[PDB]
């Protein structure tokens, strides 16, 4: 803060007035320019086909499993449950240490699941073990705010994001810390590897998402262009983009070598935040979770809704769609997850 | 004067001492005390043989209404100061 | 159906009755969240303790007081997480009116919340030992830092200490009627009806919302 | 404490200014292109027969 800070204060905005312009100069087009005259996907309707009840407080998160059949939900009740989608049936019911959990993932293997909450510490649980049971694999603390969005890399690596502004990864089999990924000045919320798992996003209470090297260890860019908190965040299939989704009524999505924001999402009469996004099977279909118990279907070209998913009577707070794109995983406030088309 | 018990009960329809009292209970309640005063229509005049038939069971049936209003409404009160019954049963 | 898939779904049958067991147990507590200031004490607002969580039951029924720590001075998204508790327990001391600023304008904060419309406070006015010994000598009066803390109903001890009450009423009475009611009360160091005072503030509560949920007021 | 502003002037400001960037066009089409190479096998814009759907 000396004389390098009416110095460097400016010139820690030399490089925002220098950015900005670069920013706005590769800016020939819009999204509705080149995607106006493809027609739209009409009006989208999809009905619930298994609805998974059996929990008891409400849900919070959910993810899908790789073999697009089945998926582990987290909800406040303190309970883990592996379901089997196809039939409805409860695969696993795995107990919690803590009750309160924000967090849960899916290994790419199936072999493991992951959960987090309000205890600062990434719970990961082996699923097929010679013991007949699920018991943890490795107690993952270290980290001081509550956990927000879990991950999983590879078999042997987990990415985490909190609320102490810091998105970190580590390693299960040394349990120690390999990469802490620092920059946001807010609670991070969301994360969403990318495709190629060299790479990913995450969404903090600032306004602005990072584009983290996993590999490498620093923040690519930063992606500010709305003005409330990301508490969702999902990464095109294409992997080259992704789609915010903000609590101030819209979901923005950028391009990453773009380095801009190419479309906004909103609608007028809409004015609860979004919980939850996902992109379909081609990014064409943008699912959105938002808080007025309702999920919108977004035409990501045209940002135009072509459905609603209504059907829930509390909020929705997990929302994902299966490998194959055959089905979502919509859970909200109620208990009660539901399966669409 | 009961109708007019009826119109300022309706007036005044989202008012806390108003639904103090069970609401659609006392707006039954006071039907039946309508009809219970009614009632009394039927033993004035020349007793003829319909009217001599429903004289005492057209007062019987109102007034077990009112009483059962009454009884309802303050068993749902009374069961709400519980530790730790409906609005159609 | 195959023989295994019948077997898959009877180990799901067990799997939601165990699942369904544990939900009366559940349901059976009730559940409170700690929160304050660092110099209000809220350890020993509860003196008989039996994420710092504590398992406390009074006239045999049990409740879950939650303590968060460790985390910011934001409680913008966890607090997304406790709207389902019974009653929030504000604990502040008014041991020095240049923080009873910061408290009260904290108190609005999460008084006024989205998430917490429909949830009610009990508020613990922790340290009232060092309020008499702090007004008694007056070497240091409220009216310093505040305009007109010059009229209230020892008789000295008493009308400086219901003005922070009145402030504090005036804060909860300002937005919100009838969803939510604060609960000023009075807690000491050495005091003994503090659990008793969350019990009887948190049965009222439960009556009101039964209240409510019947239609009856 | 000159960190608040080195890792927030040279360290990410000097660095995310430093890449390359291509124009919007190139990147709204090609996500139109990738959206439009994968319609046949999007499972919701186009619902598949009910044998071949599992739900």
């Amino acid at each position: 803060l000396q004389s390098e800070l009416d110095q460097l204060r400016q010139e820690a905005e030399q490089l925002k007035n220098q950015i900005r312009d670069a920013r706005k100069a590769c800016a020939d087009a819009t999204l509705s320019q080149i995607t106006n005259n493809i027609d739209p996907v009409g009006r989208i309707q999809m009905r619930t086909r298994r609805t998974l009840r059996g929990h008891l407080a409400k849900i919070y998160a959910m993810h899908w499993g790789t073999d697009s059949r089945l998926l582990v939900s987290a909800s406040q009740d303190g309970k883990l449950i592996i379901w089997d989608s196809y039939t409805t049936n409860k695969v696993h019911a795995i107990p919690l240490r803590s009750s309160w959990v924000m967090t849960c993932a899916y290994a790419p293997s199936g072999n493991y699941v992951a959960c987090g909450g309000l205890d600062n510490i990434c719970s990961i649980y082996n699923l097929k073990t010679r013991e007949g049971n699920v018991r943890v694999s490795r107690e993952l603390a270290g980290h001081t705010g509550y956990l927000s969005c879990c991950r999983f890399l590879d078999d042997n690596q987990i990415v985490t994001s909190s609320g102490d502004t810091t998105c970190a990864l580590w390693d299960i089999e040394t349990g120690q810390q390999t990469t802490t990924f620092t920059g946001h000045t807010g609670d991070v919320m969301s994360l969403s590897l990318a495709p190629d798992t060299r790479l990913f996003v995450s969404g903090a209470c600032d306004a602005s998402a990072k584009l983290w090297d996993v590999r490498e260890g620093m923040c690519r860019q930063t992606f500010t262009g709305h003005e409330s908190d990301i508490n969702a965040i999902c990464f095109f299939p294409n992997g080259n983009a992704f789609a915010t989704g903000s609590d101030d009524a819209t979901c923005r999505l950028f391009d990453l070598r773009a380095d801009q924001e190419l479309m906004t999402y909103s609608h007028d009469n809409i004015i609860c935040g979004i919980t939850s996004v996902s992109f379909s099977k081609s990014g064409r279909l943008l699912l959105a979770g938002y808080d007025d118990f309702n999920c919108n279907v977004w035409d990501a070209l045209k940002a135009d809704r072509a459905g609603v998913l209504a059907g829930h009577d509390n909020r929705v707070s997990c929302l994902g769609v299966t490998d194959d794109g055959m089905a979502v995983a919509t859970g909200s406030w109620d208990s009660f997850l539901k399966i669409w088309n | 004067l009961t109708a007019f018990v009826l119109g300022v009960f309706i007036k005044f329809r989202n008012t806390p001492i108003v639904k103090a009292t069970n609401r659609e209970l006392s707006y039954l309640l006071l039907f039946s005390l309508l009809c219970c005063f009614s009632s009394s229509l039927f033993f004035i005049g020349e007793p003829q043989d319909w009217t001599c038939r429903l004289r005492q069971p057209a007062f019987g049936i109102s007034f077990v209404l009112c009483i059962s209003c009454i009884l309802v409404k303050t068993n749902r009160v009374l069961l709400v100061f519980e530790a730790k019954w409906g609005l159609n049963l | 159906v195959s023989a295994e898939d019948k077997a898959a779904a009877e180990r799901s049958k067990m799997i939601d009755k165990n699942l369904r067991e544990d939900g009366e147990k559940a349901r059976r507590t009730l559940r409170l969240l700690l929160l304050g200031a660092d110099n209000s004490g809220k350890s020993t607002i509860v003196k008989q303790m039996r994420i710092f969580e504590t398992k406390f039951q009074v006239d045999k029924v049990n409740f879950h007081m939650f303590d968060v720590g460790g985390q910011r001075d934001e409680r913008r998204k966890w607090i997304q997480c406790f709207n389902d508790v019974t009653a929030i327990i504000f604990v502040v001391d008014s041991s020095d009116y240049n923080r009873l600023q910061e408290a009260l304008n904290d108190f609005k904060s999460i008084w006024n919340n989205r998430w917490l419309r429909t949830i009610s406070v009990i508020l613990f006015l922790n340290k009232q030992d060092l309020l008499a010994e702090k007004v008694l000598a007056g070497k240091s009066k409220i009216e310093d830092y505040f305009p007109e803390f010059a009229r209230y109903t020892d008789p000295r001890v008493t009308r400086a200490k219901y003005f922070i009450r009145k402030e504090f009423v005036d804060i909860s009475t300002a937005s919100g009627d009838g969803r939510h009611i604060c609960y000023p009360h009075f807690t000491c160091a050495v005091d003994t009806e503090n659990a008793r005072r969350i019990f009887n503030d948190c049965k009222d509560i439960i009556l009101q919302m039964n209240l409510r949920e019947y239609n009856l007021v | 404490a000159s960190i608040a502003q080195a890792r927030k002037l040279v360290e990410q400001l000097k660095m995310e200014a430093n890449i390359d960037r291509i124009k919007v066009s190139k990147a709204a089409a090609d996500l139109m292109a990738y959206c439009e190479a994968h319609a046949k096998e999007d499972p919701l814009l186009t619902p598949v027969p009910a044998s071949e759907n599992p739900f």
